[PDB]
């Protein structure tokens, strides 16, 4: 439930 | 499986480098800008801003600070080894805590001001937010940290431990986090021993201090959000909502 957090972790 | 002295020395270097690459503002820049202080006119400008606009500005700036903490986490030795769930649990719980610690760099104890939007200003700049007690708590916490005179390397090693805290509820691989935490503790203690600064240990903030400040922040956010729910929807960063909503 954390798409922007995962996106940052993935960048 | 525990770490050699060489691995611990490497870990000190690694953590300091990660901080160096993600500290957002350079300490030398912050210090040299102490004489640049918001004029009475500019302070009046801020105080006249609406509550919602001040809240949205502060949410923006906090979110930017939080992105740098995430980058710090990503470059930290052994963070990538954590499962995805635990990465989120640690950051959701700890990111704001790290920001509150990092804030002392931008705080001038001589005149009780903080670097904000390009100049130094006192707590009165923040009147429009309508949460004087929270503001006061934040300035008090920065003042307590100013007295320790952290080095940048100390800030690096201490914020690593603020993030890698095995006692967060919800962690699924507690033991792995305990091991990473222990090694980071060894690195922090090693560095302090070499620099003759072990005396700071007794002076560090009491355990649930950071937790208290973060819980107050969330409460004030919830009160705001309750009073202005469309503003939060329309104008707060998504990351901020995910972290705090
Ligand atoms: O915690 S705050 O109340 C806050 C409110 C709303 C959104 C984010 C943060 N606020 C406290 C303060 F008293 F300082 F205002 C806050 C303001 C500014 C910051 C910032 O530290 C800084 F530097 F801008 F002042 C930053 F965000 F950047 F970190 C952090 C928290």
């Amino acid at each position: 439930e954390f798409p922007y957090l995962l996106s940052l972790l993935g960048e | 499986p525990y770490a050699s002295l060489t691995e611990i020395e490497h870990l000190v270097q690694s953590v300091c480098k990660s901080y160096r690459e993600t500290c957002q503002l350079r300490l030398e820049d912050l210090l040299r800008q102490r004489s640049n202080i918001f004029s009475r006119e500019e302070v009046t400008g801020y105080q006249r801003k609406s509550m919602w606009e001040m809240w949205e500005r502060c949410a923006h700036h906090l979110t930017e600070a939080i992105q740098y903490v995430v980058e710090f986490a990503k470059r930290l030795s052994g963070f990538m080894e954590l499962c995805q769930n635990d990465q989120i649990v640690l950051l959701k719980a700890g990111a704001m805590e790290v920001v509150l610690v990092r804030m002392c760099r931008a705080y001038n104890a001589d005149n009780r001001t903080v670097f904000f939007e390009g100049k130094y200003g006192g707590m009165e700049l923040f009147r429009a937010l309508g949460c004087s007690e929270l503001i006061s708590s934040i300035f008090d916490f920065s003042h307590s940290l100013s007295a320790l005179h952290f080095s940048e390397d100390e800030i690096a090693l201490y914020t690593a431990l603020v993030l890698i805290n095995a006692h967060r509820p919800g962690l699924q691989e507690k033991r792995k986090v305990e091991q990473l935490q222990y090694n980071l503790e060894l690195a922090f203690h090693h560095h302090l021993c070499k620099t003759h600064r072990q005396s700071i240990l007794a002076k560090l903030p009491p355990k649930g201090k950071l937790r208290s400040l973060c819980s107050q922040h969330v409460e004030r956010l919830q009160i705001f959000q309750h009073l202005h729910p469309i503003v939060v929807q329309a104008a707060f960063p998504p990351l901020y909502k995910e972290l705090f909503s």
